[PDB]
RNA sequence: UGGCUUGUGGCAGCCAAGCGCGACGUUGCUGGCUCUUCCUAUCAUACCGAAGCAGAAUUCGGUAAGCGUUGGACCCACUAAUAGGGAGCUGGGUUCCUACUGAUGAAG
RNA sequence: CUGCCGAAGGCAGAAACUCAGAUCAGUUUUAUGUGUAAAAUGAGAGUUUCUAGUGGGCCAUUUUUGGUAAGCAGAACUGGCGAUGCGGGAUGAACCGAACGUGAGGUUAAGGUGCCGGAAUGUACGCUCAUCAGACACCAGAAAAGGUGUUAGUUCAUCUAGACAGCAGGACGGUGGCCAUGGAAGUCGGAAUCCGCUAAGGAGUGUGUAACAACUCACCUGCCGAAUGAACUAGCCCUGAAAAUGGAUGGCGCUUAAGCGUACUACCCAUACCUCACCGUCUGGGUUAGAAGCUCAGACGAGUAGGCAGGCGUGGAGGUUUGUGACGAAGCCUUGGGCGUGAGCCUGGGUCGAACAGCCUCUAGU
RNA sequence: GUCAGCAUCAGUUUUCGGGGGCGGAAAAAGAAUAAGGGAAGGUGGCUGUUUAUAGCCCUUGUUGUAAUACGUCCACUGGGGACUGAGGACUGCGGCUUCGUGCCAAGGAUGCUGACAUAAUGGU
């Protein structure tokens, strides 16, 4: 397998959610 | 010395998961690589996401908006002791979160014995609020007339001629 | 900060073994020192335990015939000299030429006493101990292990005190007058932008 | 002086032998 | 040849600070003759605290090893006491050098 | 004497010849369930044959069962040791680095930078005072815990309706409740332990009295003005016993450390790493212009058992050197000189007196 | 023959300095200057309040496309020090030069000069 190519990860769907531990 | 940085990622979708959910974390690390490491152990111990089936997609150092600013910070963490849990909060007045969090790991090694992988960070938080804050040492240092003698004076060319001054 | 054939150190105020290690590591460097008023060292430790670290050193003796075994010095001088020492490879020529580079005094001997007498910053005690913290004297520690000439150095440095008060007095004087011709002397002001 | 009545430096038989027996203690716990 | 070793026994139950255990408690049953030195874990001597300690005599405990801890066949006396241990010789029982001690001795 | 190869708890080497291969791997992927099968990377891969030495054991590692005050015993794998020097851990058969030709320079590993000791008595933040501190090293034997030592925390408490404490006072009257008694009134002793008042006075927290009485708290009011208390956890510190001559973090010593923890730079040096020179071995290319030679290049270098190869020296024999020698052979002595990695060789001076040596073969009482 | 000093080089290497890009929140800050908001560890004023006879914090605009800072790169460059000089006519790979027995930092050091010889190095 090759490494994973440059690709998109649109986020307006999924907006970044804060984790903390 | 540390840098914050935001830590923003996800698993590889599949047809299971057409569109995964993106999971950002804000963390402290030297560099970059100990920072997607100290990400991932944490997402692993949160929500059991795999670093094989996972990927770092994004990775930002953040600076401080106001450097030149003294603030208090309250810091919420969990310790691993013999009994492997503990959960304190201290605060410290400095003029940046990164100096803030290095004077916890500074204190916490000097007091507790703990390590860099012994702690992990829960919150580093801002009060700004005189009433919120909770320390008496940091109370101290708020008070409006604070005045205080230089502590510590501690003072090649060995064989000085004359005795030290030490004083004023 | 330059190598002088002698360097009197004043021994007042200074630590034990901060100051045994600076001038041990002369004597290797081969320069003559002269420790001068060895009675005023300062050890760290309260009296207390100084004295029971002391007495502990006169229990080491041999068990067949105690005049080959430890030779126990009491004089402030001679601990110092012991610190010093124990410091220092005694055991080879360089060593043992090292240690004929240092002499070590109680009070401040005629010959000694009309000589500039510098200072160690790194062994005093007032720079290197945090206030609060216990601590003896070496003149006292030997008083009260068995050295007996405390009071003869106490009196003689009285003496010399006075006598060197008197002269600081008549050098003072004639300083004041030299400084007071100074400004009267007019090349002082007319081109002094070099910074003199 | 070392000021104590036992020797604060420990000979190699007895270093060793701790972790000889440490280890084991770790064996007899698991 | 364990940093050994020392003053507090075995079975069951009741609790239960807490993490099925569960601590302390609580209740149930049957070899000797002389020798240098060291340690204190002190028999006596010194000084203290407690006790129905009135006095005398005494008991226990603390600091304390400076100084003593015998004479005779477990026995009987003396003694203030007859405390406990560590690191030349003989009986009944089985069939060179170095150390220590004294003595000289060249030499700034 | 030197060089090369080099183990073993069926091996290493030698010779005879395959294929320029998909031929193997102390390996990792892919597929099927540590087995098997068919991409990565590395390597030239191999087959029959015979012939030296060994077939032991110590240490640790992870997988189990039997176990006990307590250790312990028996298995399988893994490595290190053994054949192995070097740096560090004060020194060391088993700990941390590092596998060794002769040198120059640079840089490091492990460990370190107060002095002995080459290197910062560097920078920054904390902790700790020990009249037998610590540098220790899963702090594992004592170990379960004690402490009015200190610094941090976690969870509950009241608090300008005046917090805790402090001083002033109230802390009562039925009631000396009832049995219990010489004498017991809350307090020698047996169940509670009720009520009027409240802001509160408990058939009573202790002292005390023959009995009383008296004081105290636990409970409230006055003044006084801000934080205070209880229970746990963590780090350091004391204690958690150990004797017998002097005594050891290696020593000296160190207390805003030269102890403990962390962070960041700078610095020190091993035979290790890099550049170069040289020695030797192996391998590869070329060479008709001492071929047993010349020439270019690269890699390599511990070494026991064992295997292979090349040299130094001794007595005697054949050949040769128009060989050396009474103008001094051999031998011997020497603070002389030179050559070779080495076995050894030549030579100057002195002594000495009659034989001796190089080269190629042969030989051995070498 | 011995020992030196310097210069120009080549190989290895250590230690300072400058210039220039390119990246991040196209650094974050900050300054200066326009809006609005908030207040304090409450200033002038009068314990209480909201910039006045001190000022602070937050947001936006602007100066702006600011600088700095770090990272990174330069076939950009200026110095200081140390070890080494193997090889021995000619070829080769290269750059200047109009080709040139052309020159050159290009398949391994040359040039200049001094002192000593009864001294210095090297051996024992």
């Amino acid at each position: 397998a090759p490494p994973a190519k440059a690709h998109f990860v649109s986020t307006e769907n999924n907006e970044p959610v804060t984790l903390h531990p | 010395a540390l840098k914050e940085y935001q830590v923003v990622g996800r698993k590889v979708p599949t047809e299971h998961e057409p569109v995964p959910k993106l999971f950002r974390m804000r963390l402290f690390a030297p560099n970059e690589s100990v920072a997607k490491s100290r990400y991932w152990y944490f997402l692993k111990m949160i929500n059991k996401v795999k670093k094989a089936t996972g990927e770092i997609v994004a990775i930002n150092e953040i600076s401080e908006p106001k450097p030149l600013k003294a603030k208090v910070f309250g810091i919420w963490i969990r310790y691993d002791s013999r009994s492997g849990t503990h959960n304190m909060y201290k605060e410290f007045r400095d003029t940046t979160r990164v100096g803030a969090v290095e004077a916890m790991y500074a204190d916490m090694a000097a007091r507790h014995r703990a390590r860099f992988r012994s702690i992990r960070i829960l919150k580093v938080v801002e009060v700004e609020k005189k009433e919120d804050v909770r320390r008496n040492y940091v109370k101290q240092l708020l008070n409006p007339h604070l005045k205080f003698p230089l502590p510590h004076r501690r003072t090649k060319k060995v064989f000085a001629p004359h005795r030290p001054s030490t004083f004023y | 900060s330059e190598f002088q054939k002698v360097v009197v150190i004043d021994a007042k105020g200074h630590l034990l073994g901060r100051l045994a290690s600076v001038v041990a590591k002369q004597l290797l460097g081969g320069q003559k020192v002269v420790v001068v008023r060895c009675e005023e060292l300062n050890i760290s430790g309260h009296f207390f335990r100084n004295k029971l670290k002391y007495l502990a050193y006169l229990r080491k003796a041999c068990r067949y015939n105690p005049s080959r075994g430890a030779f126990h010095f009491r004089a402030p001088s001679r601990i110092f000299q012991k610190a010093v020492r124990g410091m220092l490879p005694h055991k080879t020529a360089r060593g043992q030429a090292a240690l004929e580079h240092l002499q070590a005094v109680e009070g401040i001997p005629p010959p000694f006493d009309k000589q500039k007498r510098v200072v160690v910053p790194a062994a005093l005690r007032v720079l290197r101990l945090k206030p609060g913290r216990k601590y003896c004297t070496v003149g006292r520690l030997s008083s009260e292990v068995g050295w007996k000439y405390n009071d003869i150095v106490a009196k003689l440095e009285e003496r010399r005190k006075v006598k060197s008060a008197a002269f600081y007095q008549a050098k003072l004087a004639k300083q004041k007058k030299i400084a007071s011709a100074k400004e009267a002397s007019p090349v002082n002001q007319k081109l002094s932008q070099f910074g003199y | 002086v070392s000021l104590k009545k036992k020797s604060k430096r420990r000979t190699t038989r007895l270093r060793s032998r701790i972790e000889k027996k440490a280890a084991e203690s770790k064996r007899k716990q698991k």
